[PDB]
């Protein structure tokens, strides 16, 4: 899992 | 990029009310939204997060509501423990904190004991003149000082501070110094501060003449 | 019982260097992402880094990327902010706060706090504090009340304590918070109401602790007899 930030966006993604 | 803002700046209940504070976000902020307590010299508590779901332990007076840009915090019936700093936070674009809502105890009116004190002489040998006044044991805490040199309102040159609620009168007290040079300081002799206070039916001052 | 706990606050310059450590005990560390947390009286809590289960996976806030870098090692449970090239507006309280971290239902919430560690970004000297008495004046109500007190003026850093007559006259004392002048240097006063025709008589000292400049002062406060 990685914690992504997207212009402000936070998401988690995860392989 | 996105502000929240908090209303009211400070709330006066007694324990056994309900407390409703609010909170408002500049943009949408779906439900991304929690809530934290804060007393003095301790850490902030999560309270609630995810605009409505209550964090482990914490008890069930404690609601959250709301979803876009209007949040509301409610404590259904104060404790003595919930009175405090509250704060909401966002998580929809980056991380904010709204500016938080102080709790504090209700009480009848009271009006503040005015002092003045003229700087000391031991001081004026170093070459600068304080001079202290004190507002003792007031409610509610918001007061106006003013300083009045030669009866001219001063502007810029005093600082203030004001004491956390008392815990057994639940009044506040304020100190208010005005520096200035002696050599500016023997320019003038009379050296007053009016202070204003819902507790005194018109604005009251307390002064003394230099040498005396 | 979860517990955080920061240390590597204090006193130091602008432009210099600073780094924080964050202790944690009762929960399994590498299962959490971490925060840094500052807050001021002016304003408020601000959102300073992020670092979470993977040790390079890092965010920061605009105004400290670059200059902090947020770190952790997990075989000794701890959190790191190093601080470069610091500003007197650095200036604040540093909180250690794990992150919910329930990748499943919540993130980016703070479910645990530290209890903070003081940093002061400060181009100032210690100095210990001049005292002047706050006189008790010869003009109070006679069968009332007056009120009389210390000024603390120019220290640096904090924090001083101040009693009076060695802690056996707490009722009545007011300490006010401490102010930051413009030359950089502190003041504070401390006061204390008292009846009226006891001031003749009844002695009263202030006695100020600054223990960064190990100065001790015990002053003797007495009436201006206009
Ligand atoms: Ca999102
Ligand atoms: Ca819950
Ligand atoms: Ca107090
Ligand atoms: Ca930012
Ligand atoms: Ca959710």
């Amino acid at each position: 899992c990685q914690l992504i930030n997207t212009n402000g966006s936070w998401h988690i993604n995860c392989k | 990029e996105l502000t929240l803002t908090q209303s009211p700046a400070t709330l006066s209940l007694s324990p056994g009310e309900r407390a409703t504070l609010s909170c408002r976000a500049s943009q949408s902020v779906s439900s991304y939204l929690a809530w934290y307590q804060q007393k003095p010299g301790q850490a902030p508590r999560l309270l609630i997060y995810d605009a409505s779901n209550r964090a482990t332990g914490i008890p069930a007076r404690f609601s959250g509501s709301g979803s876009g840009t209007d949040f509301t915090l409610t404590i259904s019936s104060l404790e003595p423990e919930d009175f405090a700093v509250y704060y909401c936070q966002q998580r929809s674009n980056w991380i904010t904190f709204g500016q938080g809502t102080r709790l504090e105890i209700k009480r009848t009116v009271a009006a503040p004991s005015v002092f003045i004190f003229p700087p000391s002489d031991e001081q004026l040998k170093s070459g600068t003149a304080s001079v202290v006044c004190l507002l003792n044991n007031f409610y509610p805490r918001e007061a106006k000082v003013q300083w009045k040199v030669d009866n001219a309102l001063q502007s810029g040159n005093s600082q203030e501070s004001v004491t956390e609620q008392d815990s057994k009168d639940s009044t506040y007290s304020l100190s208010n110094t005005l520096t200035l040079s002696k050599a500016d300081y023997e320019k003038h002799k009379v050296y007053a501060c009016e202070v204003t206070h819902q507790g005194l039916s018109s604005p009251v001052t307390k002064s003394f003449n230099r040498g005396e | 019982e979860v517990q955080l706990l920061e240390s590597g606050g204090g006193v130091v310059q602008p432009g210099r260097s600073l780094r924080l450590s964050c202790t944690a005990s009762g929960f399994t560390f590498n299962n959490y992402g971490m925060h840094w947390v500052r807050q001021t009286p002016g304003k408020g809590l601000e959102w300073l880094a992020v670092i979470w289960f993977d040790e390079n996976n890092k965010y920061y806030a605009d105004s400290v990327r670059g200059r902090f870098t947020i770190s952790r090692d997990n075989s000794k449970n701890t959190l790191f902010l190093q601080m470069n090239s610091l500003k007197t507006e650095d200036t604040a309280m540093y909180y250690c706060a794990r992150d919910i971290s329930l990748v499943r239902d919540a993130f980016i919430y703070f479910d645990f706090w530290g209890l903070g560690t003081l940093v002061t970004v400060s181009s100032a000297s210690t100095k210990g504090p001049s005292v002047f008495p706050l006189a008790p004046s010869s003009k109070s109500t006679s069968g009332g009340t007056a009120a009389l007190g210390c000024l603390v003026k120019d220290y640096f850093p904090e924090p001083v304590t101040v009693s009076w007559n060695s802690g056996a006259l707490t009722s009545g004392v007011h300490t006010f918070p401490a102010v930051l002048q413009s030359s950089g240097l502190y003041s504070l006063s401390s006061v204390v109401t008292v009846p009226s025709s006891s001031l003749g008589t009844q002695t009263y000292i202030c006695n100020v602790n600054h223990k960064p400049s190990n100065t001790k002062v015990d002053k003797k406060v007495e009436p201006k007899s206009c």
